[PDB]
C-alpha cells in the first residue's frame, strides 16, 4: 500500500500544512513578509527610478485615456 | 509478566545508552524535525518495544519533550513498520497535542474527539469507517463518557498523558483501558535538570541601572517622609509594604 501510502499522504501533507500559520514550522520557510496586494488606485501614473552605473526614469501609463 | 518489564528495562535508554550511541536514523516521510541524539535513542528504544510487542513507560525526566518522542515513535511505527493507523488528553491540551502531531508529523490523518451530540455521533461513525483516520485524540471526560463505546474499534498503539493530574481516574478505567483494544499501550509519566547538554542555552543576564537624579531625589524623599522612618522600625508590615 505504499503507493497509496504516497498518495494520501502527501495529500494530508497539503492539509495539514495549510492549518499553520507560516511560523510553528519546523522548516522555516524564508521570507513571507506577504507584501501589499495593491488593490485598485483606479488608473495611475507609476515613477520609477532605477539604477542601470546610471540612473533612469520610466514613466507608466495605465490606460490610453490618461 | 514481569519479563515484559524486565526486557523493556534492559534496552530502556540509561544515562550512559540515553546518549552513547550513532543510531543513523533517516526520516521517516512523515517526521519534519531533526530530534536530539538522546530523543532519537528514545525513539529506537519505543521502536523496539513496540517491535517486541512489549508495553513500557516512559522513563524520561520531566519536560523533555515526551510529545516529540512519540510523534517520532508514530512516524517510524507507520513507516518502517506500515500499521497506518489513539491518545487520551486532559483538557486545552487536546489542541497542543493535535498541533504538535500536525507539526513535526504532517502526514498523519488526525481526528479530533470534540463536537456537539450531533456532531459527536457523526464523528463515531466517521471513526467506525474504513481508512478514515490515523491518530485519534480524545478527552479524559469523552473517555470516561464513552468508556464502554471506545471498545469498538481496535488499534495499532494507545497513548495516555495527563492523567496523574486528572480527576476522576480510578482502577476501573485503568482495567477499561487494558480493555481498549490497543495492541501496545505507552504511558507517560513526569515522575518516573537532565539531559542538559543538548538542551536549550537559556543564558540569564541582570543589569544594574543607576537611577536617574529625578529617580534619587523621589527616592530619599519617600526614604526620609518621617512617616516612613516610623513605618520601618515600627515594623508594622503593611506600612512597610506599601512603602516598598
Ligand atoms: N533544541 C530543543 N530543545 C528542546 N526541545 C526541542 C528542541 N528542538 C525541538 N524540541 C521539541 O519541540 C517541541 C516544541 O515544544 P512543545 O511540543 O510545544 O512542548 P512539549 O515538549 O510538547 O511539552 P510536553 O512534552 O507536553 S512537557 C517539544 O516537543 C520539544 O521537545
Amino acid at each position: 500500500t505504499q503507493e497509496e501510502l504516497l498518495r494520501e499522504a502527501k495529500i494530508t501533507e497539503e492539509l495539514n500544512l495549510r492549518s499553520l500559520e507560516t511560523y510553528e514550522r519546523l522548516e522555516a520557510d524564508k521570507k513571507k513578509q506577504v507584501h501589499k496586494k495593491r488593490k485598485c488606485p483606479g488608473p495611475i501614473i507609476t515613477y520609477h527610478s532605477v539604477t542601470v552605473r546610471c540612473s533612469r526614469t520610466f514613466i507608466t501609463f495605465s490606460d490610453d485615456a490618461t | 509478566i514481569a519479563d515484559v518489564t524486565a526486557v523493556a528495562e534492559a534496552i530502556l535508554p540509561k544515562g550512559s545508552a540515553r546518549v552513547t550511541t550513532s543510531v543513523k536514523f533517516n526520516a521517516p516521510s512523515l517526521l519534519y524535525g531533526a530530534l536530539r541524539d538522546y530523543q532519537k535513542i528514545g525513539l529506537d528504544w519505543l521502536a523496539k518495544l513496540y517491535r517486541k510487542n512489549l508495553n513500557g513507560i516512559l522513563a524520561d525526566e520531566a519536560g523533555l519533550g515526551k510529545t516529540v518522542q512519540i510523534i517520532a515513535f508514530f512516524a517510524h511505527l507507520a513507516c518502517n513498520e506500515g500499521n497506518w493507523g489513539l491518545v487520551v488528553v486532559r483538557s486545552c491540551n487536546i489542541l497542543k497535542w493535535e498541533l504538535e502531531l500536525k507539526r513535526w508529523c504532517p502526514g498523519l490523518k488526525i481526528l479530533s474527539y470534540i463536537g456537539s451530540h450531533r456532531e459527536l455521533k457523526a464523528k463515531r461513525q466517521e471513526w467506525a469507517e474504513p481508512n478514515s483516520f490515523h491518530v485519534c485524540i480524545t478527552s479524559y471526560t469523552q473517555f470516561f463518557r464513552g468508556l464502554t463505546a471506545f471498545t469498538r474499534v481496535r488499534w495499532k498503539c494507545l497513548v495516555i498523558d495527563e492523567m496523574q493530574r486528572v480527576k476522576g481516574m480510578t482502577e476501573r478505567h485503568w482495567e477499561a483501558v487494558f480493555t481498549l483494544q490497543s495492541q501496545q499501550r505507552l504511558l507517560l509519566i513526569d515522575s518516573p535538570r537532565d539531559v542538559e547538554k543538548q538542551l536549550t542555552k537559556k543564558y540569564e543576564h541582570v543589569l544594574k541601572c543607576r537611577l536617574s537624579n529625578r529617580q534619587k531625589a523621589l527616592y530619599e524623599d519617600v526614604i526620609l517622609q518621617p512617616g516612613t522612618q516610623e513605618a520601618l522600625k515600627s515594623g508594622h508590615f503593611v506600612n512597610v509594604l506599601s512603602i516598598l
